[PDB]
């Protein structure tokens, strides 16, 4: 019949606010006219502006839409223009990157928020509360445009990750995995994204 | 008589080479012009009448353009439309 | 095809209300337009063809105006003509 | 058949240079849309610019044209826009004005030049030399736009004067007249203006 992610794009283009800031990030983030290299900093800057200036209603539709097929997931994954905002030659160690984020006020503030709002309700109950769903979505969306820009990593789940791996962890291996799995396997974050596209 | 008018269209309706399902609001300028108000058109109209002069008068045209419109095509590539749509109209 | 053209006229030939013997060079824009080059006209032309849209396209018009022209009428009063004449032309 | 002064106006309007600067003085000098008061200083400023930027060929035609009837003389007299550039409520004493001109560099420089170039050839021969005609015309035209702006004073002669009289001269009466008659009754200046419109 179409898409929910495509449904979202129509709502955004037909809204003067969303449309303006969408184009304001696509501009510095998009290549593909030649392959070339984007200005990562202008792109990141434009991305932060998108989620801070456009209301959640329109700005989340784009990012947290539900999908029925692999084509839909590909649209959803291109939301943030990953070729520019996300991927690099290699992936650094995650703890290395965590350190690099903590030296940037903006990123440090955002990572703290993610870790605060996107965690289990209690000591056994995997999922967070439902009225905490919005503030977790606010924190994940907020990471976009930082050095810790995340994205969806496959077709069959709502698993997300930043651009880092746990190669060269040494004795710190479990903590690195613990950090990366806080993105990849977050029960509260999956459930918040599942509730937004109700069903 | 020179007015702005808005229509809700598919991006493919624009016929600019794109294969997408994405959409837009396209705006345009319509109507006839006053036939005066500048000195230049007063002179064109007067020179035509005394036949000391078909090319001449003003047109209801865009004086301001809308914001850029972005979209993802069916082949997962983004595109940006610039000055595709009008914000205000005047006779110029 | 959109070109500048110059004619030597009497100020009275302009029919702007003046009774004088003074003179000028009047310049104007003539011809038809390319029918493309903007995104806006490409869309107007395309919307017309698929009939999802007579008012539309661009016109060969002045993009720059000449210097003010002054003259003494037969009743010993001066007058100044502003933006009466064109310096350059484009399709707009 | 028309006019020489009108002939001059056509030549000026059909010349890109002359036309530009003509309009540049008419603008600040002309009223007559309402009666109002012009900005004398902008007008004077525009007038000096006219004769300094436009070649003598075009700029003199306007001012020194020959006339056959009284209508022609009226056109010639309106050249400098006298209602603005020339006349005032009252006329001061001429020697007073001469003093006021000598306190302004621009006017002092111009008055000297007039008195230098527009004088008799020798001690008896009334008229100046013919090859000195141009430099006298340069000096008179140059006075236009100063506080000593002159103009033609009648219909039956090429007599000119500034806006001053010799009322309240006292013992200085003859010198005041001597100063005013250097404009009104200048043999070299009349002859230079007669030679320009050859005939
Ligand atoms: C736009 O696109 C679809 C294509 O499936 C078409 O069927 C529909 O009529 C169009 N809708 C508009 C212009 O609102
Ligand atoms: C302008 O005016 C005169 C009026 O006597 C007219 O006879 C003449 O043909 C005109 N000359 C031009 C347009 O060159």
């Amino acid at each position: 019949k179409g898409n929910n992610c495509l449904d979202a794009a129509k709502a955004c283009n037909l809204d003067d606010t969303c449309k303006k800031y969408r184009s304001a990030y696509i501009t510095p983030c998009t290549t593909s006219m030649s392959n070339e290299v984007c200005n990562r900093r202008k792109c990141h800057k434009a991305l932060r502006q998108f989620f801070d200036k456009v209301p959640a209603k329109h700005s989340y539709g784009m990012l947290f839409c539900s999908c029925r097929d692999i084509a839909c997931t590909e649209r959803r994954r291109q939301t943030i223009v990953p070729v520019c905002s996300y991927e690099e030659r290699e992936r650094p160690n995650c703890l290395s990157l965590q350190d690099s984020c903590k030296t940037n006020y903006i990123c440090r503030s955002r990572l703290a928020d993610f870790f605060t709002n996107c965690q289990p309700e209690s000591r056994s109950v995997s999922n967070c509360l439902k009225e905490n769903y919005a503030d977790c979505l606010l924190a994940y969306s907020g990471l976009i445009g930082t050095v810790m820009t995340p994205n969806y990593v496959d077709s069959s789940s709502l698993s997300v990750a930043p651009w880092c791996d746990c190669s060269n962890s040494g004795n710190d291996l479990e903590d690195c995995l613990k950090f990366l799995n806080f993105f990849k396997d977050n029960t509260c974050l999956k459930n918040a994204i599942q509730a937004f596209g109700n069903g | 008589g020179c007015v702005l008018t808005a229509i809700h269209l598919n991006v493919t309706d624009l016929g600019l080479g794109y294969e997408t399902k994405e959409e837009l609001i396209f705006r345009y300028c319509s109507g006839s012009c006053d036939a005066a108000e500048t000195t230049y058109d007063k002179i064109l109209k007067n020179l035509s009448r005394n036949r000391r002069l078909k090319v001449g008068q003003a047109c209801c045209r865009p004086i301001a353009f809308d914001d850029d419109l972005s979209f993802l095509d069916d082949n997962l590539v983004y595109h940006i439309l610039r000055k595709h749509s009008a914000k205000r109209c005047g006779c110029i």
